[PDB]
């Protein structure tokens, strides 16, 4: 499974 | 109908490079993504776009080649969006 994409601001690699 | 057909579906390896791109999208660009997701996604209209959750088993195909295919003018077609 694919880890739930946590996106709480500034997730930007 | 054929949205549905039209619509290739979208394995794990791909789930996870998916995840991956969108991981490579800018604060602002990424917040398409939580958008193209919460529209096409009204079960997770609740969330908010700042704070969203991308749910890639949630996420209809549809969204997820949205997604990609999104994040791939970003991209696939820029190199380090965010430099």
């Amino acid at each position: 499974v694919v880890p739930k994409k946590k996106i709480k601001k500034e997730q930007v690699e | 109908s054929e949205e549905e057909d039209k619509c290739k579906p979208m394995s794990y390896e791909e789930k996870r490079q998916l995840s991956l791109d969108i991981n490579k999208l800018p604060g602002e660009k990424l917040g398409r993504v939580v958008h193209i997701i919460q529209s096409r996604e009204p079960s997770l209209k609740n969330s908010n776009p700042d704070e969203i959750e991308i749910d890639f088993e949630t996420l209809k195909p549809s969204t997820l080649r949205e997604l990609e295919r999104y994040v791939t003018s970003c991209l696939r077609k820029k190199r380090k969006p965010q430099a």
